[PDB]
């Protein structure tokens, strides 16, 4: 994930921290997380997506 | 005593329109090449177009 081909725009990353701790919490989502995930076999109207 | 004529001939009254503008619109193709360089240097650092 080095820089120099990445692209990030801001606020991706949180973090926190109460006496000199700066412990960082994750806020990046999977892929399953999103809605209207699908997978390989898919009815979604008259058409059948297959592999 | 007395002089020429001068005769006025019209053999057709057709519709025909004005000219706005005059071109000449020629026929295209796809044509397009491609180069595969490495960095090797730092011309390619990060990204091609620096601004
Ligand atoms: C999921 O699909 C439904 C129906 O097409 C749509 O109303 C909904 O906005 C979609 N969800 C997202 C996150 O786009």
């Amino acid at each position: 994930i080095k820089k120099d081909g990445c692209i990030w725009n801001a606020d991706l990353v949180g973090i926190e921290l109460r006496v000199d701790d700066a412990v960082c919490y994750s806020k990046i989502t999977s892929v399953e997380a999103v809605a209207n995930y699908s997978a390989i076999p898919t009815t979604i109207g008259g058409l059948r997506f297959e592999r | 005593p007395d002089s020429k004529c001068l005769k006025i001939k019209v053999k057709r009254i057709n519709l025909k329109c004005k000219k706005s503008s005059s071109y000449f619109v020629p026929d295209a193709r796809s044509r397009c090449t491609s180069v595969r360089r490495c960095r090797w240097a730092g011309d390619c650092q990060s990204g091609c177009p620096p601004h």
